[PDB]
């Protein structure tokens, strides 16, 4: 910031391999990776998870790799994705949600495994429950309509060497199209 | 606009 500017920590919609997020508890109705396409048709990463028939009930958890904050005291998070509304969704139920939880813990390195940290808010700590201003409907035989959603949470202050966020899904249908971490430098 | 893919959980709902 001899030159101002904003610095990227994370773009999803560049990873040219697969993103290799890590998910819990990895049980049927979990969290799949998905090839989607972005504004420019290009072939991007994506995670979605649409358990509200079988489980609704059930917890899903997607977690990005460790990111390093550099000088970084706040990170923005901009999120971008599809939300089904629940009435579309054939034998979803009064369980079903339009939301979904968004997390983070600060490690030293990166020393996350399949099941640390704990799978839970503290050590996580919870940053916004998103909700959704645009639903996706699909009516039987059509495609669906929608819009996709974006959010921007601000994370911090931070103080450890760096982050993972974490998604929590419990009954809702939807699609993150992208993450994109950045900082004010 | 792409929203969800054709192949994952979301089609699958239908």
């Amino acid at each position: 910031h001899h030159h101002h500017h904003e610095e990227t920590l994370l773009n999803t919609k560049l990873e040219t391999a697969d993103l290799k997020w890590v998910t819990f508890p990895q049980v049927d109705g979990q969290w799949e990776e998905l090839s989607g396409l972005d504004e420019e048709q290009h072939s991007v990463r994506t995670y979605e998870v649409c358990d509200v028939q079988r489980a609704p009930g059930q917890a899903h958890w997607l977690r990005t790799g460790w990111v390093p904050r550099r000088g970084a005291v706040h990170v923005y998070a901009t999120l971008r994705f599809t939300m089904l509304e629940c009435l579309s969704l054939p034998r979803a139920g009064r369980s079903c949600k339009e939301t979904f939880t968004v997390f983070y813990y600060e490690s030293d390195a990166d020393t996350a495994t399949a099941l640390t940290p704990a799978w839970m808010e503290n050590p996580y700590i919870k940053v916004d429950t998103v909700a959704a201003e645009h639903l996706t409907r699909k009516r039987p035989g059509a495609e669906a309509t929608g819009k996709v959603n974006v959010k921007t949470l601000r994370l911090g202050p931070l103080s450890k060497a760096g982050f993972y966020l974490a998604f929590q899904d419990q009954g809702a249908c939807m699609a993150l199209l992208s993450l994109h971490l950045f900082y004010k430098k | 606009n792409y929203l969800f893919s054709p192949n994952g959980p979301i089609a699958r709902a239908w």
